[PDB]
């Protein structure tokens, strides 16, 4: 996934 | 990220800043922070955002007024505040920063929203  | 650093964190003591211990600040620490701190979704917000570790080199390009509950807790414990509004504003800075940096629906944004819901429930009952 990800926080940018 | 290579020579990447985090800014120094926000101050949690300032000897030349006027301080008070109000009934509302005691409740902010006793009720509102102990409640949010224990929450299942508190963990991203219990310390400053570690942009180095999380590999988020634009974090502190976008967020210029960082705030976290680790900071708020130390401030409440060290009686940093003059009044409850100063403290509530730090909480709102932390939630807004998250909504600014991230995008609706992101896990982090759901965590912040759960915590903010809870925040507000508890702050409704702030004694005058």
């Amino acid at each position: 996934g990800g926080k940018a | 990220a290579m020579g990447s650093t985090n800014p120094p964190p926000p101050e949690t003591s300032n000897p030349n800043k006027p301080k008070r211990q109000t009934n509302q600040l005691q409740y902010l620490l006793r009720v509102v922070l102990k409640t949010l701190w224990k929450h299942q979704f508190a963990w991203p917000f219990q310390q400053p955002v570690d942009a180095v570790k999380l590999n988020l080199p634009d974090y502190y390009k976008i967020i210029k007024t960082p705030m976290d509950m680790g900071t708020i807790k130390k401030r409440l414990e060290n009686n940093y505040y003059w009044n409850a509004q100063e403290c509530i504003q730090d909480f709102n800075t932390m939630f807004t920063n998250c909504y600014i940096y991230n995008k609706p629906g992101d896990d982090i944004v759901l965590m912040a929203e759960a915590l903010e819901k809870l925040f507000l429930q508890k702050i409704n009952e702030l004694p005058t």
